[PDB]
This record gives C-alpha cells, sequence and structure tokens, in this order.
RNA sequence: AUAUUGGCGAGAGACCGAUAGCGAACAAGUACAGUGAUGGAAAGAUGAAAAGAACUUUGAAAAGAGAGUGAAAAAGUACGUGAAAUUGUUGAAAGGGAAGGGCAUUUGAUCAGACAUGGUGUUUUGUGCCCUCUGCUCCUUGUGGGUAGGGGAAUCUCGCAU
RNA sequence: CGUGGAGGUCAGUGACGAAGCCUAGACCGUAAGGUCGGGUCGAACGGCCUCUAGUGCAGAUCUUGGUGGUAGUAGCA
C-alpha cells in the first residue's frame, strides 16, 4: 500500500533520513517539499505528490499521480512555471486543484524560496572580491615555517648590515 | 633555428640563433650561438606585430603609432650569419587614443589603456598590407615600386578591436571583434576604399541566472565553408572563435546568427587568448594567415593561452587535451604560434623564448632574452656547424 | 635573537642531578667572565654554592652570606662539567663571530636523563647583551 | 528568528565529587553510590548533582546564542535539506570536511543562506 | 573472483609468501613491461628483466629518464640503474632503486634462451 | 633484532667517536709542526652549505616605479571590515612609508573606481592591507597607472627602540635575480629617498632565501673599525606571490608549492 | 560408514591484535635460576629510498656546535603517533601555624565578536527563455516537456542587468 | 549514553590530512556524553537502521609497567 511503506520506512528504515541532533528528521528524497521526513511530507509514503524543483534557472512543478505507481520512470509529470512570481502563483494554484491544503501551499512556500534564491545573481554581479578562499595543507604550513628559521639563521643581519654601512661610509665622505 | 624576437622593456628586436636543444638555464647544455639587440627604440615605442615578407625583407609595427619596412642583411663573424636591420620608410601617427579614453567607462580594467595594432597581415606577391587598431581604424598600407611605403586609405570600425582575421579561402573578407562588441562579417571592395557589414553576430540565450552571458572575443579562426544546399539569403562561413570568458564558440552561419555550439572550457569562466590551430601528428592544417583548411569543424584542435601560466590544448568540442611545457614556463604567456605546424613559439612574461615540439610535447629552445617578450617569429630551422 | 645566541648541550651525563641543579641555578645570569671566574674560585673554595632545594645537611658558612643563604657547599665534580660546558659555549659563539666580552649565560636548564643510575641533561645558551645607543635632535 | 529569550538554568558544568583531588577520578560526572557520602545525601555547601528539573524549556532546547538549531553537513546534498529552515538550522560544517571541499559548501549555504555556525574552519586569504 | 579451491585468499598466507619467495620465483615477480613499439615488434607484453637491457622510466622521481639496467638486486625486489643515481654529499654516487612496474623496456637483451622465452610467450623476433 | 641492533649501533657509535677524535689529536701535534699542511685542509674539504650550492631599462624605471623628483602620495586601506590589529598595523606603514594618506575602505567601489580616484587626486601608489583572522598576513603594493602588482605573506611580527622623525636610511641585501631587483626595484620606491644621514636610522630589506626580511635600527659608530646598533621599528618578514603586471590582470610569476620541491631555485 | 588437541598438506573465521593472542610476532623453551627433577622471562614499527648526518670546529675519551640529506629529522639507528604521573627552566599569581570544593562578584591577563550591505516602489535605456513570424522533436491528455531560424521594441516590467 | 566486531545504508569522510593526542578555546545535552575551532599528527574512519560481545573502573595488602616524596639522608669497615 502506503500505509504500508510508511510504517515500513517510518521504523524500520528510510534509508535517507538525518537525524538532527534536535531529533528532527530530514528525508533527502531530492523530490520532497519539506525537507524533513514526516508523514504527507515524505514523497515515499504519500502517493498524489506535488513540489517545486529548479534545474537549471528553469523552476518546475513536479507532480506524482498515483496512476502511475506501476511505472518507476513515468512517475513524475514536471510543468515550467512562467517567471513572473505574480503569475506563477497563480499557475500553482491552477494545478493544485482540489488537492491537500498542505501541498498547496508548501508548494506556494517552496516556490518562494527557490525563487528568492534566484539572489545569486546578487552575489555574482557584486562579485569582484579580492579575497577568495585559499586552503592551508600542513605540509606547507611547515615548509614554510622551518625554512625561515632557516633563512633568518643564514642571514644574520648584523654582520651584513656592519658590512654594507662601513663599506658605505667608506666611499661617502 | 633562427628567429625574430619583439622586446618591450628594451623596445626592440632581439636576434636568435641557437641549434635544437639549446637551453640559457643549464650551464653545461648549449648555449646559443648569437642573441643580439637591434633597433632599440625605447619602452614608449615598443613592436606590436611582425610580418615576415621573404628572405631579406620584413615588415614591423611600433606602438608610437608607426609601421615600418625593414631592409635584412646577412654577413659573418663557426662559420654562422648573423643579420643587420635597416629602416627603408616608416608609416606614422595611424592610433586614435582619444577615441579608447572615451569608449572605456570602466569597460574592464586598463587606467591608460594604450592603443595598438592588432594584426599585421597582407591581403592576397601583391606588396600590400592592412594593419588594424583597437580605436576601430584600419589602415591599408601598400609598398610603393621604389620601396617606400604609403598608405592608401583609413576605414573606421566600432571599437574596441581585440582582433582582426582575413579569409584567404577563395573555394575580399574579414571577421572583427572586442569587449561587448559581438562578432561582424566585412566584406571590403578591391579600391579598399568602401566596407561593408554583411553579417552580425548574435549573443547565446542566457545561463541559469538569466544574467546576459558576457560577450568578449578573443581571436577567430576560419573554416572552409560549410558543404551542402547553400540556402539563399544567408550566406556560407564556418568560423570558430575564443572569448574571454572561456567560450570556445563556434558559428556556420549557413545555420543561424547565432553560433550552434557556445562551449565553456574552463571552469570560473576564466580568462582565455589566442586561437592557434593545430594538428594532433605535427602537420600543416592551415593557410599563410592561419584559418583551418577543412569543411568540418571537429578535425579541429586548438592551443589557446591563460592569464596565469598555462597553455591549453583543447578540440573541437572542448574536451581538454593536454598543457603546453606545463612545468618549465612559469610566467604569463603573452604570444605563442604553430610555425611550421611542426613547431610552437612560446614567449610571455617570463622573458624567454620557448620553442615546442608539437607531436611529443617537449621543449626544443629556451632562450633568455631579458626583455618580456610580445611577439616571436621564425626565419629557419637549418641548424649551423 | 638566534643570531645572537650560542648553546651548548651536554646529554646523559653521570654527574647527581641534584647537585648540577643548583651550580646551574647559582650561575645563572651572569656575564661570562664573571660566571667562568667564579667557577675557578668554587674550585679553590674562594666561594661556595648555594644550595637552595637540595640542601639538607649542607654545613652553614659565610661565604652563603654572599647570597642571602647560610647553607653552602663546594662541589667540585659537578660544576666540572658546567665550565666544561662554558667553555664549549665560548668556542661555539667564536665560531659564530660574536663579541665574548659582553657575553651571558642567558638560560641554563638541567633534567634528569634516563636510568641505579641517576643521569642528567644540561642545556646552556649564551647571548651578547645588547647595549650601544644614540640620536639627534 | 524572533526568538524567545532562552534560560540556561545551569550554566557550570557537573563535575563528578572529587575529581579535583585525584588525578585519576575524572571530570566526566557520575554519581556517587555510598550510603555514608554526603553528595549522595547532598547536604549543604557540597557540589550540585544533575536531577532533572535543570531540564531545558522545550521551545528553547538544543538552541544555540543565534537561535538556531545545530546541524552537521557532509556534503552539498546534506546541506540542501535545509533549503526550507534557514531560520531554524544552522549548518555546521562537520569536522573532518577538506579545505578544497569546504570552500564549496560555503559557496551553496552563504547562496541559500544558511548560517554555516563554523566558517573560517580551515580556511584563509 | 576465486572459483578454484587450491587457491587461498588469505592475506596472511599470501604476504608471507611474496616475503619468502625463493631467488627465482622472485625472478618472475619483477617483470617489466614492453615499450609500445616493442609491443608490436614482439606481439607480447611483459618480460621478467635481465641485466644489461635498456629501460625507460616512467612513474616516480625519476620520471622520463632512461637508461640500462645494471643489476636486478631481487633480494630487495629492485632494479639498480646505471645513470639514475642520487649524489651523497661526500660526492660519491649511490644507485637508486626502481622497481619494474614502474619501469618499461625499450630496447631487449637478446640471447637463445631470452629468444625461446619470446617464441614460448606468442612472439615473433 | 631490536635488542640487538640498539646494542650494536651504540658500540660502533662509541667506537667512531674514539676514532674521530684521535684522528683530531694527531692532526692538531703536527698541526702545531707544520701550519702549511692545514692550509691544505682548507682547500680540500669544503662546508658545502646551501649558498656555496645554489642551483644557478632606465626608461623602466620612471614608467612603472616612484623616482626622485616627486613626493610619492601613497594611498594606504584595509580590507573590508578590519579589526584593531589592522589599523594597529597601518600606524606601522603610517611610520615607515613616505606620505601616506591612510583611509577606511567603504564597501562597493570595486577596484577599476578606485583607480579612477586615486587618478582623480594623483597617488603613486595603492597598498593595501588584510586580515584573514585576527592576525594581519597580506601586504599588497600596486603602482597606481599602469600598474606592476604585488602581494606578500608576512610572517613574523613583535613588540624597544623609540625612534626619531629623521628620515630612516636604506639598505638592501641579495638580489641578483631579475625578479629579486623588480622588488628591490619596489622597495627603493615605496620607502623615502630623502634619508639625513644624522638621526643615523636605518630600515633593512635582506632577502636570503626567498625570504624577506625587514628590519630597523640606530648605527652608532667607533673609529676601531667596528659599528654598533639597536633593534627598532617592527620585526617582520615578507613572502613575494603574484606580480600582476596590470593593475590586476595578467601574471608574472606568482609562488606555487610545487618551486619547494626544488630546496634551491631561489628569486 | 566411526575416532582423531599428534604427524604430513591445505582451506577457513561476526576469533586476538603485542600487558591480547601459544611461554614465545624478535639472538625463545632462548637469557637466566636451581645439586637435580625442573622453573623460565623481557623484548614488534626510522624512512619511499640509508639519502644513517660528508666536511669545518670544541673535548685524552663521553657528548656538543656550526653545515647538510629527507616531504618531514616537530623520523635520528636512545629512531611512527608520543598521553599521564613525574622533573627542570621561564612567565604570571598566592603564601602570618594547612591547601584543594560550592554560591557570587571584582580586579589582572586573555579569547571571541558579520568576504553582513540590503529590502520595496517608481524612471531611463539595453538585452533574453519577452512579443511576434517559421519550425523541429519526446511522449500521455491538457493544465504538457526539450530545442532552431528570422525580425522588433515607438508599450512593457515578462525576466534580467545598468 | 558509550566501546570492539557483523549485515544494511549514507553513489558518507579522507594526504587540499583519516584516526589518535593536547588545548588559559566555542556550542549542545539535567546527565551518560555529543559537536566544532586551534595545535601536533600521518592512513584510514564516522553517522543512521539492526546484530553481536572477552563491552564502561577509584579502590580488591589487585596484576604488570612507569614515576615521586623519603634524600643527596642512612649509608661506602
Amino acid at each position: 500500500s502506503d500505509e504500508i511503506v510508511w510504517q515500513v520506512i517510518n521504523q524500520s528504515f528510510c534509508s535517507h533520513r538525518i537525524k538532527a541532533p534536535n531529533g528532527q528528521n530530514f528525508c533527502r528524497n531530492e523530490y520532497n517539499v519539506t525537507g524533513l521526513c514526516t508523514r504527507q511530507s515524505c514523497p515515499l509514503a504519500n502517493s498524489k505528490y506535488a513540489t517545486v524543483k529548479c534545474d537549471n534557472g528553469k523552476l518546475y512543478l513536479y507532480m506524482k499521480t498515483p496512476e502511475r505507481a506501476h511505472t518507476p520512470a513515468k512517475l513524475w509529470e514536471r510543468i515550467k512555471l512562467s517567471k513572473n512570481y505574480t503569475k506563477a502563483l497563480q499557475q500553482i494554484d491552477e494545478h493544485l486543484l482540489h488537492w491537500s491544503k498542505f501541498f498547496r501551499h508548501k508548494c506556494k512556500q517552496r516556490f518562494t524560496k527557490l525563487t528568492q534564491v534566484m539572489i545569486t545573481e546578487r552575489r555574482l554581479a557584486l562579485r569582484e572580491e579580492e579575497r577568495h578562499y585559499v586552503g592551508v595543507a600542513p605540509k606547507v604550513k611547515r615548509r614554510e615555517q622551518n625554512r625561515e628559521r632557516k633563512a633568518l639563521v643564514a642571514a644574520k643581519i648584523e654582520k651584513a648590515i656592519e658590512k654594507e654601512l662601513m663599506d658605505r661610509l667608506k666611499s661617502g665622505a | 633555428m633562427r628567429l625574430l624576437v619583439s622586446c618591450v622593456d628594451s623596445g626592440s628586436i632581439k636576434e636568435v640563433l641557437c641549434n635544437i636543444g639549446t637551453d640559457t638555464s643549464v650551464q653545461s647544455a648549449l648555449q646559443p650561438f648569437h642573441v643580439a639587440p637591434h633597433l632599440a627604440e625605447g619602452l614608449k615605442a615598443y613592436v606590436d606585430r611582425m610580418w615576415v615578407i621573404s628572405e631579406d625583407e620584413a615588415i614591423l609595427a611600433r606602438n608610437s603609432g608607426v609601421v615600418e619596412l625593414v631592409k635584412i642583411s646577412k654577413h659573418l663573424k663557426p662559420k654562422f650569419d648573423i643579420s643587420e636591420f635597416e629602416i627603408t620608410s616608416s608609416v606614422s601617427d595611424l592610433f586614435d587614443d582619444a577615441k579608447l579614453e572615451s569608449l572605456s567607462s570602466k569597460s574592464v580594467k586598463r587606467t591608460k589603456l594604450v592603443d595598438g595594432f592588432v594584426t599585421l597581415c597582407p591581403i592576397k606577391s601583391n606588396n600590400t598590407f592592412v594593419a588594424a587598431t583597437k580605436s576601430g581604424l584600419l589602415h591599408i598600407i601598400k609598398k610603393g615600386e621604389d620601396k617606400k611605403l604609403i598608405k592608401l586609405a583609413s576605414l573606421g570600425l566600432k571599437a574596441p578591436v581585440e582582433f582582426l582575421q582575413l579569409y584567404d579561402l577563395e573555394d575580399y573578407i574579414f571577421a572583427y571583434g572586442g569587449e561587448e562588441n559581438l562578432i561582424k562579417l566585412v566584406e571590403i571592395d578591391s579600391s579598399f576604399q568602401s566596407l561593408k557589414q554583411i553579417w552580425e553576430a548574435k549573443n547565446v540565450k542566457n545561463d541559469r541566472l538569466d544574467m546576459r552571458v558576457p560577450v568578449w572575443p578573443m581571436a577567430l579562426r576560419f573554416l572552409e565553408p560549410s558543404p551542402g544546399k547553400t540556402e539563399k539569403g544567408k550566406l556560407n562561413y564556418q568560423f570558430a572563435a575564443i572569448t574571454r570568458w572561456s567560450h570556445l564558440t563556434k558559428y556556420s552561419t549557413q545555420h543561424g546568427r547565432k553560433p550552434f555550439a557556445q562551449i565553456d572550457l574552463l571552469p570560473n569562466r576564466e580568462p582565455l587568448s589566442q586561437m592557434e590551430v593545430f594538428d594532433a601528428k605535427g602537420e600543416n592544417v592551415v593557410s599563410s594567415l592561419g584559418n583551418f583548411q577543412s569543411e568540418t569543424f571537429n578535425e579541429l584542435n586548438v592551443i589557446t593561452t591563460d592569464y596565469k601560466k598555462n597553455v591549453f590544448k583543447f578540440d573541437g568540442n572542448g574536451r581538454m587535451l593536454g598543457k603546453v611545457g606545463r612545468d618549465d614556463i612559469t610566467g604569463s604567456s603573452t604570444y605563442i604560434h604553430v610555425h611550421d605546424g611542426k613547431y610552437l613559439l612560446q614567449g610571455g612574461l617570463d622573458r624567454y623564448v620557448r620553442i615546442f615540439d608539437i607531436k611529443t610535447n617537449k621543449m626544443l629552445v629556451k632562450v633568455y632574452v631579458g626583455s618580456r617578450i610580445n611577439f616571436i617569429v621564425m626565419l629557419d630551422d637549418v641548424e649551423i656547424e | 635573537n638566534p643570531a645572537k645566541s650560542a648553546s651548548a648541550r651536554g646529554s646523559y651525563l653521570r654527574v647527581s642531578f641534584k647537585n648540577t641543579r643548583e651550580t646551574a641555578q647559582a650561575i645563572n645570569g651572569w656575564e661570562l667572565t664573571k660566571a667562568q671566574k667564579y667557577l675557578e674560585q668554587v674550585l679553590d673554595h674562594q666561594r661556595a654554592i648555594p644550595f637552595r632545594r637540595f640542601n639538607s645537611s649542607i654545613g652553614r658558612t659565610a661565604q652563603g652570606k654572599e647570597f642571602g643563604v647560610t647553607k653552602a657547599r663546594w662541589p667540585a665534580k659537578s660544576v666540572k662539567f658546567v665550565q666544561g660546558l662554558l667553555q664549549n659555549a665560548a668556542a661555539n659563539a667564536e665560531a659564530k663571530g660574536l663579541d665574548a666580552t659582553k657575553l651571558y649565560v642567558s638560560h641554563i636548564q638541567v633534567n634528569q636523563a634516563p636510568k641505579e643510575s641517576s643521569p642528567s641533561h644540561i642545556e646552556l645558551v649564551v647571548t651578547e647583551k645588547e647595549e650601544a645607543v644614540a640620536k639627534a635632535a | 528568528l524572533p526568538h524567545p529569550k532562552i534560560v540556561k538554568k545551569h550554566t557550570k558544568k557537573f563535575k563528578r565529587h572529587h575529581s579535583d583531588r585525584y588525578h585519576r577520578v575524572a571530570e566526566n560526572w557520575r554519581k556517587q553510590k555510598g550510603i555514608d557520602s554526603v553528595v549522595r545525601r547532598r547536604f549543604r555547601g557540597n557540589i550540585s548533582q544533575p536531577k532533572i528539573g535543570y531540564g531545558s524549556n522545550k521551545k528553547t532546547k538544543f538552541l544555540s546564542p543565534s537561535g538556531h538549531k545545530t546541524f552537521l553537513v557532509a556534503n552539498v546534498k546534506d546541506l540542501e535539506t535545509l533549503t526550507m529552515h534557514t531560520k531554524t538550522y544552522a549548518a555546521e560544517i562537520a569536522h573532518n570536511i577538506s579545505a578544497k571541499n569546504r570552500v564549496v559548501i560555503l559557496a551553496r549555504a552563504k547562496a541559500l543562506g544558511i548560517k554555516v555556525t563554523n566558517p573560517k574552519g580551515r580556511l584563509a586569504l | 573472483a576465486k572459483q578454484s579451491l587450491d587457491v587461498s585468499s588469505d592475506r596472511r598466507k599470501a604476504r608471507k609468501a611474496y616475503f619468502t619467495a625463493p631467488s627465482s620465483q622472485r625472478r618472475v615477480l619483477l617483470s617489466a613491461p614492453l615499450s609500445k613499439e616493442l609491443r608490436a615488434q614482439y606481439g607480447i607484453k611483459a618480460l621478467p628483466i635481465r641485466r644489461d637491457d635498456e629501460v625507460l622510466v616512467v612513474r616516480g622521481s625519476k620520471k622520463g629518464q632512461e637508461g640500462k639496467i645494471s643489476s636486478v638486486y631481487r633480494l630487495k625486489f629492485a632494479v639498480q640503474v646505471d645513470k639514475v643515481t642520487k649524489e651523497k654529499v661526500n660526492g660519491a654516487s649511490v644507485p637508486i632503486n626502481l622497481h619494474p612496474s614502474k619501469l618499461v623496456i625499450t630496447k631487449l637483451h637478446l640471447d637463445k634462451d631470452r629468444k625461446a622465452l619470446i617464441q614460448r610467450k606468442g612472439g615473433k623476433l | 633484532n631490536k635488542l640487538k641492533r640498539q646494542e650494536i649501533f651504540a658500540d660502533i657509535k662509541h667506537e667512531k667517536n674514539k676514532e674521530r677524535h684521535t684522528m683530531r689529536r694527531k692532526r692538531a701535534k703536527e698541526e702545531r709542526e707544520n701550519p702549511e699542511l692545514r692550509e691544505q685542509r682548507l682547500k680540500e674539504n669544503v662546508t658545502q652549505t646551501i649558498e656555496n650550492t645554489r642551483v644557478y631599462e632606465d626608461d623602466l624605471m620612471r614608467y612603472f616605479n616612484s623616482n626622485s623628483n616627486e613626493p610619492p602620495k601613497i594611498f594606504l586601506t584595509t580590507n573590508v571590515n578590519a579589526k584593531k590589529s589592522a589599523y594597529e598595523f597601518a600606524n606601522i606603514l603610517i611610520e615607515i612609508l613616505p606620505n601616506v594618506t591612510f583611509v577606511k575602505r567603504k564597501f562597493g567601489y570595486k577596484l577599476k573606481e578606485i583607480s579612477d580616484i586615486c587618478i582623480k587626486r594623483n597617488f603613486t601608489d595603492i597598498v593595501i592591507i588584510n586580515e584573514d583572522k585576527k592576525k594581519v598576513t597580506g601586504l599588497t603594493f600596486i603602482h597606481l597607472p599602469e600598474g606592476p602588482t604585488f602581494y606578500f605573506k608576512l610572517s613574523s611580527f613583535v613588540e624597544h627602540g623609540r625612534p626619531t622623525s629623521h628620515i630612516p636610511e636604506l639598505i638592501l641585501n641579495n638580489f641578483q635575480t631579475r625578479l629579486g631587483q623588480t622588488v628591490g626595484r619596489l622597495f627603493q620606491s615605496i620607502l623615502p629617498q630623502n634619508p639625513d644621514i644624522e638621526g643615523r636610522q636605518v630600515i633593512t630589506l635582506h632577502n636570503q632565501r626567498d625570504y624577506i626580511f625587514f628590519r630597523r635600527h640606530r648605527y652608532v659608530f667607533k673609529d676601531n673599525e667596528r659599528v654598533g646598533l639597536q633593534e627598532l621599528g617592527p620585526q617582520f618578514t615578507l613572502k613575494l606571490k603574484r606580480l600582476q603586471r596590470g593593475i590586476k590582470e595578467e601574471t608574472e610569476w606568482e609562488h606555487k608549492p610545487e618551486m619547494d620541491k626544488e630546496k634551491k631555485k631561489f628569486y
């Protein structure tokens, strides 16, 4: 069934749960709406099930009917969602016609957060940051620490200045 | 072998005379027979593009605004024949520095933003040349019967221009582009008085972030025109280009105004330059100019330069083929060339000339010049006893 | 500054640990010449070593009064090792090309060794005392 | 988040009796069991022992100073589960994830809007 | 996988074996491969290596250095190679130990029995 | 075995030390007879240090670097949101570099826009200090038009001189390499070409590996051929990276730990 | 057909991992002890390669100092990691016949402490997955998906940069 | 809550430094403990769902190993 898929995956292993320290669970099934592994939130127990995903910048509304349970390849049934957030919400509400207010809303929600993450462009236009992360490998953090101690020692700056002071102020009098 | 090495910090030409296997970095190894400075015209006037014509005749172009023609003469000094250099005539004042200092209201980065020549190449045995500038100016310079140069016609293009490349596959034309100044096709007249823009490129549809994909084509070559049914209205011109923005792009005009394949060669959109056609077996596949003599894109292979130290090889599908002298080059590379199709002439800012065999990917000659090289040309590869 | 100092280790030394702790500490922070001279004087019983920690049953003498102590002794074998060391350190410095006249035992230190035996490592370190300075208006 | 003011109840560590006197007996809490012991009989002045009343307010539990629940992210897939809970969970990058890998987890979390509890981990400039 | 029952897969029995393998068994254990030109001229992949044969080194610090093998120190499973040498500070040349899987044969040392080895394995001299 | 070995290479290292030292007494005894034979040990038997065994134009001066005709107005700045130590580094640079007008960096102003400002108000150099953690680390020196541009890794830093307001003398040490006398060619420019002799202050830039040290002092003389000096100013080190040629575009050098595999080279 | 802690030879393990496992991974029934029958330990790991530190110097010798090999001697045949007790040195603090603990603060020293920088509503333009002309293709039901060629902003905020 | 091993899983982590060790460092959990930063380090290891056990120490005049005060003391005829 499903009520027999759930209670098996629910306890007795849904090999893609993350136990937060919090206690909270997280179905990492790249398809669910709420990241949390919960009945009527896991795309595995529940048989009617929608979501938004992105692919490129293209945000699709994937839907999973229970007709298609026979045939796991043509399981999801996606739709490009316009890209004016205003029409897009209306776009969404159209398809959700007569589903659980859960999806009906939690999808509107996903849709938003994913859209308000087209704020990568906001990081990538106002980039030009003269910083960039550098890895410190602990080999280097020796060759470049134990070799200075040796340079200093082999330098002996005093005897060098002593030279290039006397040797200066013997030809600049 | 013999080389003409364009210098900048002295502002000159260094003549390189050596063998194959010569190295200025190992003392027990072979030392080059001669290295001589010629025409030390200063840091304010260095040579941008050269052209070799024949045995005792070469034409240059300086960053003062000048285009010089030089007679070469050989004499003796075991048993080696060095060269003397004498300027016959010079065509001066060809830059328009003011057109640049007005356009770049921060385009990317150059505070002084000096104008140079992008090309110095023949047009068609003709005694006729074309010199193009980043300011947009194209100068048609002809060598007179009295061995004295004369400017024929000055023509203008929509600046800035980072390259210009003619078309010599008869089966007059050229294509040009620069920063945010797309690829455009220009047919020119036999009088050289008239230019006409037959075709303009269209940039590709946006990426994931719906931002406009930057257009900044750094170099272009041509490929022999498409086979098949030639459509009326559309022109037949196959030509690949490279951008700063790691796009190796490939346009067939017959297909359409956008390129059929925009391909990111590297991650992060790394800065790229110079589109050098070479063949995998160390053969010649290209014109005297440098366009690829083939009807298909897939036979094409390209050596390119980055702004770090890395000189890459690619195919006509973006698959990375191998770094050239990954070890020995340490500074940036300014100038790469596929001489005879069986040698490479690389020398950037680390101030060494490097001659590379194409087939085994192996350094032949390493010559310290002491100046930042901005150009090299081979003259001969005949050994000295 | 390491460009200013010369060290001289000695290890697995068949000397009473406890005596060394003393003769070391006794000499800690002295101008090398005044230091070396002092170890001659302990050898001749002119001056004695202020024993301070390991000192039970040391017979009180006036020579202790120099320092602030009543108890003090003349230990030969210990000092024999320590001036042996100092002599070495001096010579190290002369290879390093220093001024021996300004020198002083910056850091000396002694800790036990593996073992019944009771052996002991020593590392003294000598340094030029830096002075010499002027200004203008 | 407009989180409640987080009450800590007992901030001192619950040390073990005598874990201070002997070097063998450890700071890890263990109940005393002898019936002649004062600690077990909770005489005045003697150390406070952990009882259930010190238990934290269930609304505020697990909540760090930032008012986020800690959450360990190994790789960039595991991060993107919190795509929906940026206001509630803080991406603790896990300790063994390398340098070369981290710089990539920071790229995404900044973009997604996940507050990483431990940036500048291994990473320099 | 292991189908036969005669062959063990135990790591202990296996290592033991290799580290006690007598000189002649070791002879086989040090098999350089042939370079791509010789794999075509001889129609065979790999041979046990002997003395006065030419070798080109692939892997390691002494990459792309070619030579002519000096001594198959079979005890140490190594091949001292002439010219591929380290310099000790007293000026004395010391021969580096390369290993036959990392070398590759450029030129063979042919003999009657070595010609017969190639003829055994499907070669054509 | 272990305990055989442990009682072998003990006794061997007790045999060898005797044999070694005996050999030096019988050396020293005939050295008192003949000094001439001792001199023949010092021709043959070398110490063989790393310096012994190293593995092997004027128009430039005015166009790329600063010169003795102008005051070099120099623009100091910090990396966006820096803390006390960064400013505690500014004051060190404020003392040591010439007409350094320090500024606070105020977010945005990408870089080319900055150049445009510094062209207008007419600077010679940009010098920009950064902090990763609470420690100063990076140090940039860009020359303002055109732009030969460097970047460094300070290692050391510390804090008994209390320096005068007299202008300090330069000294530079070991720079055969042309990449070297480009960094030599940096500091020559970025520090004053004034020095007044009186006041007797000296800032040094001794390079000995590729680690470039930097110290300040107070020389004083005796007519007996020797010169004393007191430590003054900040302790330091640097290490070159990059060399950009353009204001930031292009490279020229760029340290890769690929070097370091070489044990020699140096630049 | 059955037995089988020995012998000869194999193949195994939800076994042990050097104070374990046979006493014994190693100069182990060895060293050693006992008149004798007997008793019976301890002790694994340098490194990729000895490249085991040449040469100059201090000391009759024991060890040091420069210098060098190595990726690392922060790996020296006292050798992978190197805990704790315990010991020395330095720096800080406290100390009138007891110290450490709990509640609470003060002072001193010290550590943290955003590559945070927008959001919204208008207005120039310029582009595209926008309008519009012409299509090509994957599949299941309308509420579809992917992708070419042209033109055009004088309508259009549909998106995105200025 | 923790430890050794087993099955399963995370297309888990890992020489861009696994484990271990420190740490006048941070967070969590009433606690058993868990997590992270810094330092040292050098080759393998961790969460989750279940299995299994030679599984958790302050003591036993515990067993072995290591080290103190006693002490430079009694003592060396």
